[PDB]
RNA sequence: GGAUAGUGGCCUACCAUGGUUUCAACGGGUAACGGGGAAUAAGGGUUCGAUUCCGGAGAGGGAGCCUGAGAAACGGCUACCACAUCCAAGGAAGGCAGCAGGCGCGCAAAUUACCCAAUCCUAAUUCAGGGAGGUAGUGACAAUAAAUAACGAUACAGGGCCCAUUCGGGUCUUGUAAUUGGAAUGAGUACAAUGUAAAUACCUUAACGAGGAACAACUGGAGGGCAAGUCUGGUGCCAGCAGCCG
């Protein structure tokens, strides 16, 4: 009385194969094993053999029997065992007693076992043929550090497919199949994108790592980056000359310290000296340079020794006026005072900012306040 | 698919829920008679009402011709065999006016405590549920039997039980072991 | 005063069809027959549909009174669409769980809003197998 | 708190070992004879579910 | 004329220009198989009829035939279009909208059991066979019948009152007590014998079987509609109730 495996089989369902060191078995007699959330009592729907190789494999075609004794292994067909772990003690009940108690001693052994899905977590979705294998490719992806949600057996259709679809709004790449060597109708393919999973079938069992992987790097080094713009990169300048002084504003900077962008914030400070102000205005941002003649993205950290043309766009407020407000001597600066450190951060990327840097972001500030 | 056992729903229900009159005037009827549900006054209101209906397409027919004479004589025939209506009132229209009081005091509940026998009424029905009381030579264990007029001369304890000859105790066969040691 | 309508002994003609026409300014009638309920009405036209928890939303009353009522966001599973639910009684949300199955049901108005909140049509019923009435008073716990 | 304050929050109170109530046609007796029969104080009009005379 | 078992534009050849139509043709939709019927019930009527009887379609989707009196048969065949098996890679074999059973779809539906004893049914046939059909299992789909205590004397106290010199006899009847007392009983379990194809189950009964702790009734209500709390403690525009008024 063992339970070895619950492999889903076509004809008969959820199938269970036992190993028998002792006993007698025929087919009608009822018998009482255990689930993973409920005491199962059943009668025997069939019993099968191999004839004389193998177990399983591959292929699937049995011989019947009536009564099998001791002691050998053996394909038990069964019906109301949906769930049913492996490892249980299949007890047997002829004409007396409610037996039980190996339910306590072996739903023990079910608690500390499948902790690893994480009931309300975020994905993904793992479809085995045997729960042996289920069992371990759980373990497989723990120490990986992929997050692992729901569970079950068996082939693939569109009603298991959305099953981990609440991710979709989220993530939204954490939400995929990782199907263990079983197949899928279409049906389930012809839903899975569509709109928008995608699947991952694989039979090995680290291929359905790398593919997910390999598969998982390229859309997270879409986000970051880019960042790349909106994320300031902190700069310093020295005004040279003045090309063109207002619509548009152009101004033969040199670059100093840090990194440029088109899109980076100016803020060329009057300096104060007793209030702190100055005030928060140089218009734009930047959208085009010019080494020349040519546009780049771009000087850091003193590339070129010629000195760079700006081109400062015109969006909140009036524009200083070169000569009265601002002049040649004015070293320009960055906007940063507080809320680009907002877009600090953003775990994981990390570089940029690259460990050299910054160490300017202990300068800044003040700087400004 | 020989032949769909037919079968028929036959005790109905009121059409208003909480008329406090209503409910007054059935709790007093089973205050006398000791009936356990609103049902058995509902199996008097249906069986009653059918029979009513029957008398409106009779009545309503001219009389002396044919099926108002004949199916008409047959309902009344039975009436004064169940004992319900009198003698006396052999005229059709009498049955309209039956009241529910005639079936409930023409049932094997009331006529074995107005005979003797269990007193106090609610007795009776634990008399006849028990298996005691054999009508005929065989014992009836329905409270709601409908007693047939002609048959009530008949109404005594069984042969067997207890009140009989034969079965002597259960709570006495411990009486009869343990006494007979002293 | 013949009371407007056709009164002749071979009037049969006129007095159907005019009745056919007039059948279609009443509400049941013109919604069984073009069968809205098929082709609108969130569900199947069905008493009954489950669906999966997207998230948990609170869900301010009308006018007079003011309080939160407690929702539920849900995808249905066999037409795909989305709706917002309503969870009964002190508390309970917190048995009802995020990434659940949950058993959908009918308010008892024909559709229509009840009470007093704004566009919610919708009551949860079952949570995996077990219903609010049982979790709510202590009977047996969720699987 | 935001979800089911009031069924934690207030105090327990648990149940008593009562007498049982007797089933069927004995509880039917027994409305009999508190209505009907036995004839309950009334000043004006009848009272089912009485209580106690203080404000 | 041809074909047909046989009538007919059913099909051809040469002609004639007719046929149906606001008394609704022609087209579109049907979450449409047609009836015998079912639900509701003053009289009239509304809504439903997949489904135990009768008739008609179809066997994954379309065409095509062979044998027989009768088949465009599908638990028979020949293709093409889907879907599917077994391969030693040469080729083989396919059709559950029969009976169980598994998938899937879903709010939504039973055992891979025992048997031809009945009902009938087929052959060359008293004899063989029949997942037609019957017997159990699962089954709060509906419907019928109706256990959970009954009678006592005391103990608590009310009602009638011969009379109410004050009482109280209490002659008559009632409801209240973990007082108590003898009498019943199948819910159970169980030799037998009925029952049955063989067994279960019912019906009859040997033996054992009730004392409030058990052999313990739930389900929804108590502001108005609508029968029923101006009851204690908690809560304090929150948490929640509420078909509607709130």
């Amino acid at each position: 009385a063992t339970i070895l495996e619950v492999k889903v089989v076509e004809g008969f369902g959820t199938t269970i194969d036992v190993i028998l060191s002792n006993g007698y078995l025929r087919e009608g007699d009822r018998i009482v094993l255990c689930g993973m959330n409920g005491p199962i009592v059943t009668n025997i729907r069939a019993l099968l053999t191999p004839q004389p190789l193998r177990e399983l494999r591959l292929k699937s075609e049995y011989q019947h029997h009536k009564e099998v004794k001791a002691a050998l292994g053996v394909k038990i067909a069964a019906n109301d065992l949906e769930k049913a772990v492996s490892g249980s003690r299949l007890l047997v009940v002829g004409p007396d007693d409610d037996e039980e108690e190996m339910m306590d001693d072996v739903m023990e052994d079910l608690t500390g076992l499948l902790d690893s899905v994480d009931t309300s977590g975020r994905g993904v979705v793992v479809q085995a043929s045997t729960l042996g294998s289920l069992e371990a490719l759980l373990d497989f992806l723990k120490d990986m550090k992929i997050p692992v949600m729901s569970v079950g057996l068996g082939p693939v259709y569109k009603r298991d497919i959305m099953k981990a679809c609440t991710m979709l709004e989220k993530a939204p790449e954490l939400a995929v199949m990782l199907c263990f060597d079983v197949k899928v109708d279409k049906e389930a393919e012809q839903y899975a994108a569509e709109q928008h999973i995608k699947i991952f079938n694989a039979d090995i069992i680290y291929h359905l790592f790398d593919a997910f992987t390999a598969y998982q790097k390229e859309l997270l080094e879409k986000r970051r980056a880019e960042f790349i713009g909106d994320a300031t990169f902190p700069c310093v300048l020295n005004t040279l000359q003045i090309i063109n002084k207002r619509g548009p504003m152009i101004i033969g900077v040199d670059v100093i310290e840090g990194s440029l962008k088109i899109g980076t914030p100016i803020c060329a400070v009057k300096y104060d000296p007793a209030t702190k102000e100055r005030i928060t205005l140089l218009l734009g941002r930047v959208t085009s340079l010019e080494i020349n003649h040519q546009s780049v993205t771009e000087v850091k950290k003193g590339q070129t020794n010629a000195g760079v043309a700006m081109r400062l766009e015109d969006p909140s407020g009036q524009q200083p006026i070169w000569g009265r407000h601002v002049d040649e001597k004015d070293t320009l600066y960055s906007h940063i005072t507080r809320r680009s450190i907002d877009t600090l951060k953003d775990p994981a990327f990390r570089d940029q900012v690259p460990k050299s840097d910054w160490m300017l972001i202990r300068k800044l500030k003040p700087v400004f306040g | 698919p020989r032949a769909p056992r037919t079968y028929s729903k036959t005790y109905s229900t009121p059409k208003r829920p909480y008329e406090s009159a209503r409910l007054d005037a059935e709790l007093k009827l089973a205050g006398e008679y000791g009936l356990k549900n609103k049902r058995e006054i509902y199996r008097i209101s249906f069986q009653l009402s059918k029979i009513r209906r029957a008398a409106r397409d009779l009545l309503t027919r001219d009389e002396k011709d044919p099926k108002r004479l004949f199916e008409g004589n047959a309902l009344i025939r039975r009436l004064v065999r169940i004992g319900v209506l009198s003698e006396d009132k052999k005229k059709l229209d009498y049955v309209l006016a039956l009241k529910v009081e005639d079936f409930l005091e023409r049932r094997l509940q009331t006529q074995v405590y107005k005979l003797g026998l269990a007193k106090s009424v609610h007795h009776a029905r634990v008399l006849i549920s028990q298996r005691h009381i054999a009508v005929g030579k065989q014992i009836v264990n329905i409270p709601s039997f409908m007693v047939r007029l002609e048959s009530e001369k008949h109404i005594d304890f069984a042969r067997t039980s207890p009140f009989g000859g034969a079965r002597p105790g259960r709570v006495a066969r411990k009486r009869a072991a343990a006494a007979g040691g002293e | 005063m013949g009371k407007g309508k056709p009164r002749g002994l071979n009037s049969a003609r006129k007095l159907r069809v005019h009745r056919r026409n007039n059948r279609w300014a009443e509400t049941t009638y013109k919604k069984r027959l073009l069968g809205t309920a098929f082709k609108s009405s969130p569900f199947g036209g069905s008493s009954h549909a489950k669906g999966i928890v997207l998230e948990k939303i609170g869900i301010e009353s009308k006018q007079p009174n003011s309080a939160i009522r407690k929702c539920v966001r849900v995808q249905l599973i066999k037409n795909g669409k989305k709706v917002t639910a309503f969870v009964p009684n002190d508390g309970c949300l917190n048995f009802v769980d995020e990434n659940d199955e949950v058993l959908l049901a009918g308010f008892g108005r024909k559709g229509k809003a009840k009470g007093d909140i704004p566009g919610v049509r919708f009551k949860v019923v079952k949570v995996s197998g077990v219903s609010l009435l049982a979790l709510w008073k202590e009977k047996k716990e969720k699987p | 708190a935001r979800a089911g304050k009031v069924k934690s929050q207030t105090p327990k109170v648990e149940k008593q070992e009562k007498p049982k109530q007797p089933k069927g046609r004995a509880y039917k007796r027994l409305l009999y004879t508190r209505r009907f029969v036995n004839v309950t104080l009334t000043n004006g009009k009848r009272k089912m579910n009485p209580s106690p005379s203080s404000q």
